[PDB]
This record gives C-alpha cells, structure tokens and sequence, in this order.
C-alpha cells in the first residue's frame, strides 16, 4: 500500500494546538497523517522527510 | 411480484431501517401511517391490504426493547404490523456469544416464523436485505444465528447485506474486533454480496461536501438509505437498463468468496453549493472514483478495481454514461485487473432522487451510485485483524465469551478464516 | 424490564442511598409522598427500573435498608424523603457494630442476614426481569465493611448470573476517622475482589478536593459529598432508563471494562462541575466537558492517574450532542495522552450517549475509569495493616468474635495478589 | 470555445480582479448576482449554468482570510463559486519562503484541483491570466509555487501574467527587492508574457490627465482592468483585425526570455477635458508614445523599441491607423531596432470602451492600448537589483527567509539569474 | 483567526492593561458587563481576536492576570471594567515581590508559574489559530522585571514559532521611584533581548513630556499615561481586526522591522495629539498628522531620535485617506531628513492603512521606530548599574534568594553587547 519510509499513514481530523514530528512547527489545516505504530502526526508535506518506522518507534521508546 | 424481505437487527440496523422506510414512504407517496392518497411500483417493499393500507415487508428484531419501543411510539407506529416488531428481554451487552448461543437462541423461532409468514405472501420473492452492525453484540450474534437458518430454509434466494464496519480511529466499543472476526464466518459462508460501510468516511464526507461541521447518526442514516434506495430503484421503477437483483450479483462477484464490494453515492452536495455548478453526467461519474467520496476509509489507489456497477438514476442519457466511462478508462490512476477487460456494469433508471424534506442533501436531477469490488478493501481488514492479534495474545476479554457457552477455539478458527480471506484478495490481485 | 435491587448497609451506605433516592426521584419527577408529578412521559416509561407501582398511582422504591443500630433508620425515616420506603423493608437489630468487622460478619449480622435475604427474595420475585444488584456501603467501620460483604456473598450464591454492582466509600490516611479501618478494609476487599462484578471506589479526600478546589464551597458537609456520589450513581444506570443513540447496559459496561476477572475496581467522576459564581462564564460544549473529565483533579479517588495507565475508560454522555464531536474528543484524548493508556488494547474508550440530560443541565457526562493507579490506594491500606498486624494491636476484639489470625494473613495475601496483578500490566 | 482562466493571488491581485470582474460584468451586461436580463460573447470568461446564471471562470486565492472575506461579503458575493474562493489560515507576512515553501504548500493541492475542474469544463482553453504583486509575500511565493505546477500540467497552454512592480521612490515594504528578485525565476522560466506595471506612474497619470490630486488604489485598478479588457476585447467581440492570444505573443516575443513588455492605454482623460478636444485616431495614436503616458516609470527614449502591439477598439478605421503609424515611424524619437523593420502589430475591434459609472474616466468613441517590448525596461531592473545589492551585502533581513526552509544560496542564484536577463535585454540592443 | 493571548504582570503592567481593555473594548462596542452593544458589523467581525465567545453572547477577554500581591487584583476587579475578566484567570500569591528581581524569578514566582502556564495553555488550546502573545509589564521593581521574563522564557520554550510581543515601561533617571531599578532593568532586558521578538520601550518621562508640552494637561495622573500607552497598544494590532487598504500583520511588522535578530527594541508614538482648547484650530489632513509623527517631541521614549538614525519605521494609518498622499509624505520625510536614516537600507518606511479610524476621530495613526538612538536608553541604565555594582550595594537582598554575582556580570556584559550592536551601525 504505502511504506514511503516504512509505515502506514491514514487521515485524521486534527484540532487545537499541534506540531509536526519533523518540522516542529504548527499545522494549520484540518488534515494530518498518523502511523498507529509510531504514534506521530505530520503536515502531509513532510511524509518522505521522516526516518523509517523502526527508527522512529525505537526513538519514541526512550 | 419481485418482492424483497428487509430484516433489521441491532440498534444500528433498526435505526437505518427507520431512515430507510422513511425514505421509501416519501418515494412512493405513502403516508407515514400507511395509507396512500390519490401502478404496483410499491409491490416490491409494501404488501397491500383491502382497507387501502400498505404494510411494509419488514421485520425489526432487537434483544433489548428500547429502540423498538421507540419505533412503536414514534410517528411510524401505525406503519408496521405489530407482531413483526419483535423484542426480547435482555440486552446482548456487546457479546457475540450471548447473541448467538444463549439469549438470541430463544427469540429465533418467532423471527423465522414471521419471515415465513412474510414469504408466503410473496409470488416472486427475490432475496433478503439484512441490515446490521459488525461491532454490535446482537448485530453479530443474531445475524449469524439467523443467517445459518435462512441459508438452509430459503437457500436459493439471494441475500444482500448492509453492514457498518469498524473504523481506523473512530470506535465505540472495545471488543469490536472480536465481534467482527466472529461475524466473518457468516459473511463468508452464508452470504452472496455484503456492503461494508464506515462511520468515519461518511463523517469526513459530510464535513467536506455537505458543509455541516457536526452531524448526528441521522445524517449517516439518511445517506445509507439513499444508497439502498438507489440499489432497489431498478426493481421498483422502469428504466433504460433495469438491473435484476441476481444479475447484480453475477456482475459483482468474480469468485465464490470475493463478495465484499465498496459502495458510494454522488452527488453528495449541500443545497447552497448546488446552485453554482452544473452536475453533468461526466462530473458525477468522475466524483465516484475520487478517494474523497468512498464510504470506507481505504485508498482505492492502493488496490485494483475488479468490478464496478454504476447505477444511474434520474435524467441520465446513455451517451453520457458511455462518454464518462471512456474518460474513466483513459485515466492511469484508476487501475483495473488484467483479467476483467469489460469492467463496468451500467444500469439507468428514470426516477430522480427524492429529498427528505427535513434533510440536508440537495435536490438534483441526476444521481449515480457506484459499487466497486476492489482489492483495496483488503487493507481495511489488515487493519482490524491486527487489532485482534494484540488482544487475544493476552487472552484479554475472553472470559466473558467463554463464560456464555462459547468455545475458545472458535477464536483461533475465526482468525484463521480471515487469514484465508485477506490472502485471497491479494492472491487475485496478481 | 432490567430491574435493579438496591441495598443500603452501614451509616455511610444509608446516607448515600438516601441522597441517591433524592436525586433519582427528582429525575423521575416523583413527589415526596410517592405520587408522580413529573412533566414528560420518558420519566414514567422506565419507572419500573427503580420502583414498584402500587395502587393509588404510588411508587415505592425497591430499596432494602439494613443496619445493626436503629439510629440511622430513625434518621432516614424522619428525613425529607423517609416516607417513601416500605416499612417492611426496614430490617434492623438493636446493638451496634462497634466498628468491628467480625461483629458484622459473624455475630451480630449473621443473625439478621436471614431476615435480610427473606426480604430481598420478595423484591426479586416481584420483578419482571431482574438485571443486577446495587449495594451501598463503606469499607471502613464494622457494619458496612463486614455485613455488606456477608450479604454480597449470600446474594452471589443465590443469583450467580445477575450483575452485582457496589459503590464503596473507603479509607484514606489523612482523613481517617477510626483507628481500625485497615483491618476492616483488608477483610472487605478480600470478598469484593472475589464476588462483586464491579466496585466503584469512592474516597472522602478526593470528594473534599472536588468541593474545595473545583466547586469552591467554604464548608462542605457530608451531604454535599453524598450529593456528588449520587450524581455518578444516577449517571451509570442512565442508559437503561431513557432512550439514546448508544445504549449501554450495566452488563454492556462490564464486558468492555473488565479485561480479566479480578481487575474490576473502577474510579468514577462527573462533569460539568463549576462554582456557582463562575458558571456564567463557561461554555458547556463537549470539548470543555471532555477536558474536565480526564483532568486528574476531577476524579473521585485520591489516585492521581498519571502514576498509571488506563485499561479502559467509559464516557456516558447525557444530552443533545453530535456523535462526531464525542468520538473526536475521545480519540484526541487517548492519542494526545497515549503514554497513559495501555498499548496492548488498541481502543480504550467506550462511549454511550443518551438524549435526556439531567434536570437543569443542557448536557452532562459521567466518567468511569479502570486504571492501574488504583493500586496505590490498595497499596497504602496494606502498608497500614502491616504496621498494626506486625504487633497484633487490637486483634483481641476481632478474635473474641471467633475470628482467627490466619484469616487476616490470608486477607493480606489476597491483597498483595491483587496489587501485584494491577502492577503487572503497568 | 476560446476560454481563459483568471487566477488572482495576493491582496493586490485580488483587488485588481475585483475591479476586472466589475468591468467585465458591465461590459457584457451581466448583473452583479450573475443573472443576465434581456451571442456567446461572454463565453470566454463566464460559464453558463442551466438556471440562466453566469459564473466567472476565476480562482481567488489569498493565504490570509481578510481580502477574500471582503469579496465574500461585498456586492459580488453571489457572483463567484463559493468553493473557488480559497482562503488559508496564516498570513504570508511578506516572506517569499512562507508563501512558497511553508504555508502555501498546504493550499497548492486545493488550488490545482480548482484549476483542473475549471479546465475540464473548458472546451477550447488557451491560457492563463495570473494577477499578482511582486512586493507581496503571497504574490511572489505562491505564484512561484503555482506557475511551476501549471508549466508541467498544462505545458502547451499560454500563460499571461499581470504584475504590480516596485517603483523608483514609492514603496510600501522594506524587502520588496528580495521578493521581486526571487519572483524573477518564475517569470523567466515558466511564463510567456508578463506585463509590468507600477503604482507611481499611474499616480502621476491621475495627477496630470485625470486631474485628481490624490487617488486611491481603486483608481489604479480601474485602469489596469481597462488594459486587460482592451487586451481581451479582440477575443470577446468581432473586429476587423482580431488578434489571437497566441498571435499576440508571436508578434510580442522575439527571443525566449525577452517577454516583459510595457503596457499603456489612451486616451486617459477626465470627463471635463474631453469636451474641449476631438480625440481622433491620430492624436490617440501619438498619445501612446510620449514618456508621460507610460505605466512604468521609465523613459522610452532611453531604450530602443523592439515590438509594438496597437490594439484599437471603437470607432476606428484602418486608413487612419496606417496614417498614424506612418507618422510614428516618421518621428526620430520613436526609435526602433534595426533588425525589426515591421515593428507594429495592429488589431482593431468594433466595441468601444465601457465606462464604469462611478469611475473618473471619460466616455470616448475610440481607445488604443499599446503594449511594447522595448529595451528601456532594463533600466527598471537596473534600479531594483541595486536596492538588493545594498541589503544583501549586509545580509540585512535574511534570517527570516532562512528560518522558513529557504536556502541562503538561492539569493545569489537569483541575483545571478537577473544578471543574465538584464544582459540579454542589452545584448539585443546593438 | 490570528488570535492573541494577553498577559498582565506587576502593578504597572496590570494598570496599563486594565486601561488597554477599556480602550480596545471602546473600539469593539462591548458593554462593561461583557454584552455587545456596538454600531457596525465590523466591530463584531473580528471580536475573536481579543475575546472568547460564551453563552448569552457574552464576550470574555482572553486575558491572564498575574501578581504576587492581591491588592492590584482587588483594584482591577473593583475597577470600572473589572467584572469583564474571567475569575479563574486571577492567579495570584500572597507575599509581594518586595521590588526584588530574584523573588520574582526564583523564589516567589517560581511557585506560581506552574499555575500561570496551565491557564495560558487553556487559552491557547481554546484558540482557533494562535499567532502570538501580548504581555504587559514593567522592567522596574521585582514583580514585572522578574516574573514577566520568567514567563516569557517558559512560553518561548513551549511555543517557539509564535510571536512574542511585550510592551515595557522602563526606568528613567529623573523620574525614578525605586532605588534598585538599574539591577532589575539589567536583569530583565538580558532576558528580553534573547527571547522576545518585538519589545516596545515606553518611558514615564516622555509620557509626562507629551502630557505637558503637547496635551497641556496641568496635573497628568498615571491614568493619562496608561491612556497614552493603550492608544499605541490598540494601534499596532489594528490591521488584523478591521479591513484595510494595506493589511500589516504583527508578523508582517516583525519581518519588516527586525533586520538582525536582536535589534527589535522599538520606540512607539501616536498622532494626532492636541490640547482640548486647540483642536478647533488644527486641520487633521495626512501631512499634518505625519508632521507631528516624526517630530521628536511626540514619541514615547526619552531618546531624542536626532542623536541617531532609523533602521526602519512603520506608520499604521487609520481612517479614510488617499494612498498617493501617504506615499508622497513618507517619501518626503525620508528624503528631506536623509541624514537621519541609514542609507544601506534603500527604503526605510513601511506603510499600512486601515479603513476604520478610532471612535471620535476622523483620522489617526500609530508610529513605530527602530532607531539607533535607543542605545542611549540602554546606555544610561548600564551607567547607573556600574555605579552600584562596583561597590555591591544592595546585593545581599538578591543573593539571599540564591542568586550570584556572576549572573549580574553576564547581565551587564549582555547589555554592553546590545549597546555595542546598536552603535556599530550608527
Ligand atoms: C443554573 C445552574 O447551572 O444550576 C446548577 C448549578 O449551578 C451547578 C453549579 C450544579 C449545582 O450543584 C451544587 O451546588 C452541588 C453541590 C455539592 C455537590 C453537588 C452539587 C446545583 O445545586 C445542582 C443542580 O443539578 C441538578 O438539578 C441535577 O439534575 C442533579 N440533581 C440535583 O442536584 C438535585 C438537587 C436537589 C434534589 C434532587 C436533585 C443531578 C445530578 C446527577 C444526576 C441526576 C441529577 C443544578 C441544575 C444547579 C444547582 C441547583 C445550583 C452542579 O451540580 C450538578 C450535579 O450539575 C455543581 O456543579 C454542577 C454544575 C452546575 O452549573
Ligand atoms: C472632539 C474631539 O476632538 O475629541 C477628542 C479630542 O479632543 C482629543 C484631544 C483626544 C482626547 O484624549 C484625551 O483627552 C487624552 C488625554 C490623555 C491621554 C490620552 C488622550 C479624547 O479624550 C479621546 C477621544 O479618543 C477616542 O475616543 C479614541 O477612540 C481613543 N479612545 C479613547 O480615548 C477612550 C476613552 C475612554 C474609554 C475608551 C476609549 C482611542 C485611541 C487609540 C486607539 C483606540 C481608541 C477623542 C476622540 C476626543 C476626547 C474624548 C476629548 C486625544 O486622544 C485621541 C487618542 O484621540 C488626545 O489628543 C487626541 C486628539 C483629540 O483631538
Ligand atoms: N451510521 C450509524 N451507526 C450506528 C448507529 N447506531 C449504532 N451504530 C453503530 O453500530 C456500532 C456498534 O454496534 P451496536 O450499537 O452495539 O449494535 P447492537 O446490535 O445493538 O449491539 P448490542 O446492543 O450489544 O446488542 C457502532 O460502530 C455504532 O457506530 C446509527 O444510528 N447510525
Ligand atoms: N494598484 C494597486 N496596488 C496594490 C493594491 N494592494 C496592494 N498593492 C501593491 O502591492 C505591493 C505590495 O504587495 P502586497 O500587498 O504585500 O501583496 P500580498 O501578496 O498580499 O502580500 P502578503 O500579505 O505578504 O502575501 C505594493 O507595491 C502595493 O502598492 C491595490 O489594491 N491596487
Ligand atoms: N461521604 C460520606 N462519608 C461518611 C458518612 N458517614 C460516615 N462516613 C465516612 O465513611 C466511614 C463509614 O464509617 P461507619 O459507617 O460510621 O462505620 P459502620 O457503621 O460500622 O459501618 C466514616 O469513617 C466516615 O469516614 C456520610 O454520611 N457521607
Ligand atoms: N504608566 C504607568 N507607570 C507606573 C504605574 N505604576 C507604577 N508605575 C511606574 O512603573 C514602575 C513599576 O514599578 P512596580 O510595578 O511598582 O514594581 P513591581 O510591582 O515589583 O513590578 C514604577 O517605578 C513606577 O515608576 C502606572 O499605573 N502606570
Ligand atoms: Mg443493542
Ligand atoms: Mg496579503
Ligand atoms: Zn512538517
Ligand atoms: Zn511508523
């Protein structure tokens, strides 16, 4: 299906104060991606810039 | 002649039916209390009595009384036959084992009795329109219990289903994966074509197109009713290409087990937006193939279309359907499998879509309902079984099931079966 | 149609039950006399759930009032709503418990239990479809902590399949009012873990915290604490009394909230809760409610849930709201606070919605949470008991009633088993 | 047939479009609400929907909601399609990086969908009319983002672009040179005919001819709208010499990169002045060639004319035109390049100019729009890059750009690229 | 839509802010009670910028009030527009700062900051699209100079990309009211230079000068000074609340005004300003309002701009005027006074124009100037600091809260760095 860096990205309805996982900026639109394993959210414009799933999820476990 | 039996199970199915018969009464001009002021267009769904009263061909069942107590008190109290509104005593409590083995056991013999009485009034019965929810305790257990009997008593008759399917992120119960995984055996063995539907997809559609920020469940029901009305329009009305209910399955289903098509409707549009565009046949045809308009949260681009039925209704000319389908074919985004060079079934009906007076959906001279057997829906199952695997690894909530007369191994035997189904949709994708 | 048998035990249980009947008779529009005076038909549609109809269009609550002292019965009977209860349902002895668990379980309450069950059987027999039992008591003291568990055992024996629902006010250290609460608590939890199917742990310190830091009451009395508990009491059973988009029976709650057989001790809460002087400024909409629920201050146990993770949460909304908003807030809560939910359950939040909000509120919502942080409440009591039992302080009063030290040791062993089980999945 | 898509970007572009669509609706007799009380003259700019409503073929985009919110509340609320009026959340803040890389990247996929749906309606699409400002953050970043996408999606179609360009003395922002020098890549590589205009020249025009001492931006927009209406007049109306949109470029553009003609209009005059003077063809033809009537503050005498397009509209006859250009050649002031002995492209249209009722432009039987590729415009670049060089020497304002995903080196590559363009405009001058 | 979170700290900040709300609510047509009563729809179009909607159409100012003494809260709450604010945002301790920066930053304010950030988070979460922060404080004393900078550091850490906008009343030699002002100012600006994006320097001496030699007020009180400051407060945020011919967002102002990252300390001003007995004689035409703008007597800081040159100036007009007249007049000012502008920036003047003038005025305009001459204000305070620190006077009060001389040395070193940077270009 989709493994650009190595995980799923499915649409989520985004609200309130949020931040990209790569830009570390704020998302303005009401759309966002989300990996159910990595538990992140991105602009829809930084999908290829992230690391692979293994990197991000092993990072998330600090 | 050309009758259909519409059974409604679970709260979701019962409320969808409450919307659906509301739509039909407006369609055929029948009053909410069952009379008809002034063709046999109503003969498919309504049986006629000597007093001028049209009684629906429906059976409402729920093991708890609340929803059917509401319908027995609502505006449509006078529409239904009193003894086809069947109620139990104990709520299924979101448990497949209760709905199938213990509490749904008692009420099944009366439900099949009423179905038999409805059937005996038919001259040319064609199939069944079962409405239920995958997550619900009654919506899984009772539908399995009922279908195991229906497949042996009326085996030849086709059986069409309309199912609300668990979503990626939206979820209203914790054991939804178990309940769906147990409903899979019914939908595999004793079914012919079942239509998945997802709440979050319609939520996003209503947010984007209808411009309502926060809809209730009635809005979802008023679109699912529109879809089923579009399916049955060829059966209730005249048309250029009337699609029979068995012709329908013969086009949709390539293999015995591959029968889980997506459904979508167009033009889903508000009343304010509609004044500023034309809604030609080409535009509405292109609308169905966007990911923005699918009623299941899955990307069609990640799979291959296998078979698409376009049911046009209203002021549609077949020239336009031809030109639209050619335009669809030239696109390299909409990919079909190599072994189905034909692809598209087309039906055209002369009845425009009816707007519910309190509804939001605009009036349009045309409508197209697109149903697509496609491989992308496999990813919708690859989601849900992965939700199961985490829980059964811990034997998380199993004691409630096993405690109510269920065998433990049925879990594994269920998980195996979907592993065969999810394989097959990939296996035919080559 | 899904009837509930209510039982009061002990002073605290009797008081909270009396306030519960206050609240739900107000909900159903029932007069102090027992005559219906409500506005809508939905009040009377499910009146059989909590009341028996009797001639003259009067409604008697299906409540059983048990206590080993006549003082509490004289208090409730002379209260604002004392006259509603059936005089046959007042079962009481003369000599009090003396804050002794063994007195309640073996000597004083063992005589009166035979009379209590013979009434509870009558109310079960008059019922059309009994669903479960709704008991009020306290794990401190001797009347509730022992006698309510004895009655729990008997009812579980007689009705093995019905749901059993208990609401317990339980001891905290800084607001302790009796010396021997650890003994009674460790002896009562040993039964509650085994027989009861759910248990809603209520702590006085947390309700005082609600009264001070959220409500801003200057002098909160026990009546206000009982009001707060009765709010969630009326909240949880709302789905089997009014219509709704998502109806959740108590068994429906039990199936989704109880993963393993013994992890059923829940932490309740209520929203909205605002001071009188500040309600004019707030927007009651669903996002603000959802913010107010999952705040650690809003919950009714001293457990700060951030020291653990939720196995399951249940939000029972009442009022008119769109389902999209409710599900969106429930999703954002668990995904923004993903560290505080167990990741071996993919979805942790159950949602139910009813169309009749409380009288005076356009919307309300009751919170239930099964969290591992409850272990801290179950730890500290065990740490208190070890302080006393090591030196056998005040074991003479308990051993004089025929009780044994091996029972205390087994009770604490079961306590450590339960706290270990709650710790295992954290 | 013969359609054009009009995209308006930035505050300046949006307000110019507000003037332009006000000028077109009156020219074709369309009401502000889109109806037409009573010939396919409007077909180029308006799409016609079965209710008898004309919807303009336009896309309004601004990354801050203010200006388009005024458009959505003003008199032309009912004219535009509500969904093609696109608004973002955050203002570009006069920053090329914010418009191009950071904020506009979220809305580009929506504006392209709007443009695609507009194009799918168009049967005979020719090109694009992009209106924007060089000084603005949106008007520089978003146009750069959008033109690159259009040049790959619709590479064959023409792309006419209309611009407000920084002036010698008058200016409203500090980093206008940065935005302009960054926009120069877009104009060079993905455009075919960009029409420079500046505020100061039109101000001086209004002071001298229209006899208004202190006008607003509306007065300038009511002249820019007149210029574009004169350009499209050959397309929307019959004429003796109708100039096609591609023929227009074929006569204007001698080399791939020399595509920045000046524009001017005549007779710009007040209602009081015109009664005292005749305004025959010869005098208006002369009126185009003085330095006073240029819309960019440069002296045409300093640069050699390369190509001129005279679009006459109204009561004009070819005899008078040929006589007038004979004199314009006869002059020693209207110089020309040795290698273009034709020089003058001529178009004639029968429709007189339309006067807006609240405007301060007089009614006249004849009008002429002169659009001239000439070397003198190079001086205008020699101005603005010198404004860049002083600031970039100190890295004066750079940290804002680099803070939003912009590479520092792209500044030098921009300054390099303009050094090639100003060379080219000089290299052909020998 | 470009929502702004406002915060008040210290007595001076709370006062000038309590005034800001009275003046910005005058431009919004909001009743003292919080009910809308304005004339035009344009007032209500962008009410969300500086307020939150609540039931009954009551608009509550998105404002956080912070102070270490209850007295200022008592005065503001009992003040004219006191009841408009939310009671919950009144976050305050008991013991005052005692005009000590260390108490504000380390000991007393460090306790309360955990409370203030949680309310700021609530306001930020309720917002649709937050743009930046609008803090009012004074660099004198201990409450403002310490706690405002602590809060700025925290918010800058939590919201790195949002604008931070402070308005600073800062010391002057001849109008000093506290002995330890230089220490507090030196420790506060050492934070402001690093964290803030736009800091507007205000001085009481210049405010008195405007009151005396422009307004001809005989007895100007502190209320008049707060009025004068609040004029520019309302002026700068005009473009994102009303329609205009040239819209200038605060980020647009920042992108145009701040050449290098640390040279962002601006000098405000306002026009027109006339005595009540002489307004009948003036013509309010653009040139006349702009004639007063660039006069050295009209700006709000003691720095006479004639000893320096302007990096950038921003003129935000309000009312109906022609664009050509505006452009001509700004060209003439910077051409005839070319010696007073840096030539390495070719154009120094940003112009913004709003269509809606202030109530009661036909025309108005707000002036911002980033001038090198501001160094004289940062120089003189340092010259005071070096007077005391060289003999360690009053240092025991600061080291008693855990502070060190090394911090004072780095604060002074950073001050010298800032003044050197401002001087390097002049
Ligand atoms: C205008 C207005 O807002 O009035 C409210 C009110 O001011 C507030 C503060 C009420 C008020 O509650 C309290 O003051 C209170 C004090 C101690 C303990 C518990 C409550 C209220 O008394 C409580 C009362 O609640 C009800 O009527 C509910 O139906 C409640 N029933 C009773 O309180 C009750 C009282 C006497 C006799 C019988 C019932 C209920 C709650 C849960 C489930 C069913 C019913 C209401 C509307 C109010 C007042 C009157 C001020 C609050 O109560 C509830 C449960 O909503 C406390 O915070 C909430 C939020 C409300 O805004
Ligand atoms: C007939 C006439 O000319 O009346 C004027 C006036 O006389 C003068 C002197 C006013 C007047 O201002 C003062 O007296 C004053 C005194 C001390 C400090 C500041 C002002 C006026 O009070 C001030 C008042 O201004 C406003 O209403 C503005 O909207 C202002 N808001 C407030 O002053 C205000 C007062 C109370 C409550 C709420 C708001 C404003 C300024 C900037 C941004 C937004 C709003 C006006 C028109 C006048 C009077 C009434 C005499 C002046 O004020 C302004 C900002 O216009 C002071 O010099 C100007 C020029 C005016 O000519
Ligand atoms: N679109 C839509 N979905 C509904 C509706 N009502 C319930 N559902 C869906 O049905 C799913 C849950 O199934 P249940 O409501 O438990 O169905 P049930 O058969 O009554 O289950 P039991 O109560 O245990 O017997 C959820 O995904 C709900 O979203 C409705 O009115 N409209
Ligand atoms: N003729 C005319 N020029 C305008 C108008 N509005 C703005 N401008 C000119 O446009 C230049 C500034 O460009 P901007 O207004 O910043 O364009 P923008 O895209 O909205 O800028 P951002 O908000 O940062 O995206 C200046 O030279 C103005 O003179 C107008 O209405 N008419
Ligand atoms: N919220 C509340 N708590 C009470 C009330 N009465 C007693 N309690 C508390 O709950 C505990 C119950 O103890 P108690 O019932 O008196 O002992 P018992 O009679 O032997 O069961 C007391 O220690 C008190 O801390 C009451 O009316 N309301
Ligand atoms: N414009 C204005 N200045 C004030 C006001 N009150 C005090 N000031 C001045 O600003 C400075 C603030 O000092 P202060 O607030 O008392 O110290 P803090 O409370 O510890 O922050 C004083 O020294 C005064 O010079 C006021 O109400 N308005
Ligand atoms: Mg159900
Ligand atoms: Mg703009
Ligand atoms: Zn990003
Ligand atoms: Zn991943």
């Amino acid at each position: 299906a989709r493994y650009t860096n190595g995980h799923l990205f499915t649409t989520i309805s985004v609200s309130g104060m949020t931040m990209c996982y790569a830009c570390n900026k704020s998302i303005t639109a009401k759309e966002a991606l989300i990996c159910p394993t990595c538990n992140v959210t991105i602009h829809n414009r930084c999908k290829d810039t992230l690391a692979n799933c293994t990197k991000v999820k092993q990072k998330q476990q600090k | 002649m050309r009758e259909c039996i519409s059974i409604h199970v679970g709260q979701a199915g019962v409320q969808i039916g409450n919307a659906c018969w509301e739509l039909y009464c407006l369609e055929h001009g029948i009053q909410p209390d069952g009379q008809m002021p002034s063709d046999d267009s109503f003969n498919t769904f309504f049986s006629e009595t000597g007093a001028g009263k049209h009684v629906p061909r429906a059976v409402f069942v729920d093991l708890e009384p609340t929803v059917i107590d509401e319908v027995r008190t609502g505006t449509y109290r006078q529409l239904f036959h009193p003894e086809q509104l069947i109620t139990g005593k104990e709520d299924a409590a979101n448990n497949y084992a209760r709905g199938h083995y213990t509490i749904g056991k008692e009420i099944i013999d009366l439900v099949l009795d009423r179905i038999r009485k409805l059937a005996d009034q038919c001259t040319g019965l064609q199939g069944f329109l079962v409405f239920h929810s995958f997550g619900g305790g009654t919506g899984s257990g009772f539908t399995s219990l009922l279908m195991e009997r229906l497949s042996v008593d009326y085996g030849k008759k086709s059986k069409l289903e309309f199912s609300i399917y668990p979503a990626p992120q939206v979820s209203t119960a914790v054991v939804e994966p178990y309940n769906s995984i147990l409903t899979t055996h019914t939908t595999l063995e004793h079914s012919d074509c079942a239509f998945m539907v997802d709440n979050e997809a319609i939520y996003d559609i209503c947010r984007r197109n209808l411009d309502i920020e926060r809809p209730t469940y009635t809005n979802l029901n008023r679109l699912i009713s529109q879809i089923v009305s579009s399916i049955t329009a060829s059966l209730r009305f005249d048309g250029a290409l009337n699609v029979d209910l068995t012709e329908f399955q013969t086009n949709l289903v390539p293999y015995p087990r591959i029968h889980f098509p997506l459904a979508t409707y167009a033009p889903v549009i508000s009343a304010e937006k509609a004044y500023h565009e034309q809604l030609s046949v080409a535009e509405i045809t292109n609308a169905c193939f966007e990911p923005a308009n699918q009623m299941v949260k899955c990307d069609p681009r990640h799979g291959k279309y296998m078979a698409c039925c376009l049911l046009y209704r209203g002021d549609v000319v077949p020239k336009d359907v031809n030109a639209a389908i050619a335009t669809i074919k030239t696109k390299r985004s909409i990919q079909f499998v190599d072994w189905c060079p034909t692809g598209f079934k087309v039906g055209i009906n002369y009845q425009p879509p009816t707007v519910v007076p309190g509804g939001d959906l605009a009036k349009v001279q045309r409508a197209v309902c697109m149903l697509s057997n496609t491989t992308a829906i496999a990813e919708a199952w690859a989601r849900l079984d992965h939700k199961f695997d985490l829980m059964y690894a811990k034997r998380a909530f199993v004691h409630w099931y096993v405690g109510e007369g269920m065998e433990e191994g049925e879990f594994s035997e269920a998980r195996e079966d979907m592993a065969a189904l999810e394989k097959d949709y990939e296996e035919v994708g080559v | 149609m899904r009837e509930i048998v209510h039982i009061q035990a002990g002073q605290c249980g009797n008081q909270i039950g009396a306030k519960f009947w206050e609240v739900i008779s107000d909900e159903h529009g029932i007069d102090p006399t027992g005559s219906y005076h409500g506005d809508s038909d939905l009040q009377l549609e499910r009146i059989n759930v909590y009341y028996n109809e009797a001639t003259g269009n009067k409604y008697v609550p299906r409540a059983i009032l048990v206590d080993l002292e006549p003082g509490t019965m004289d208090s409730v009977r002379s209260g604002p709503f004392g006259q509603i209860f059936r005089p046959d349902n007042f079962v009481f002895g003369q000599s009090g418990a003396g804050n002794n668990w063994a007195k309640g379980h073996y000597t004083e309450g063992a005589e009166l239990v035979d009379s209590v069950l013979d009434v509870v059987r009558k109310e079960s027999e008059s019922c059309d479809c009994l669903q479960g039992f709704q008991l009020t008591h306290s794990l401190g003291g001797g009347t509730g902590s022992g006698m309510g568990t004895l009655l729990i055992s008997k009812i579980r024996e007689e009705y093995p399949d019905r749901i059993m629902n208990t609401f317990s006010v339980m001891p905290s250290p800084k607001v302790s009012d009796t010396v021997v609460e650890p003994y009674n608590a460790t002896l009562s939890v040993h039964q509650l873990v085994e027989n009861t199917d759910e248990t809603y742990s209520i702590d006085n310190e947390a309700l005082y915290d609600i009264c001070f830091r959220t409500l801003k009451l200057t002098t909160p009395t026990y009546g206000d604490l009982n009001h707060l508990v009765s709010a969630t009491m009326s909240g949880v059973t709302t789905c089997l009394r009014f219509p709704g988009q998502l109806n959740a029976d108590l068994r429906k709650l039990a199936v989704n909230m109880v993963p393993f057989p013994r992890l059923h001790f829940f932490m309740p809460g209520f929203a909205p809760l605002t001071s009188r002087g500040s309600q004019q400024y707030r927007a009651l909409t669903v996002p603000e409610l959802t913010q107010q629920m999952f705040d650690s201050k809003n919950m009714m146990a001293a457990c700060d849930p951030r020291h653990g993770r939720y196995l399951t949460v249940a939000a029972i909304f009442r009022g008119r709201m769109s389902m999209k908003e409710v599900d969106e807030q429930m999703l954002n809560v668990q995904n923004k606070n993903s560290s505080y939910f167990v990741e071996w359950i993919p979805n942790n939040v159950k949602t139910a919605v009813c169309d009749i909000p409380p009288r005076g509120l356009k919307m309300s919502a009751t919170f239930i949470g099964n969290s591992t942080a409850i272990q801290e409440l179950f730890k500290r009591i065990s740490e208190q008991f070890t302080a006393m039992f090591r030196r056998k302080a005040f074991l003479h009063w308990y051993t004089g009633e025929g009780m044994d030290e091996m029972e205390f040791t087994e009770a604490e062993s079961n306590m450590n088993d339960l706290v270990s089980e709650y710790q295992q999945y954290q």
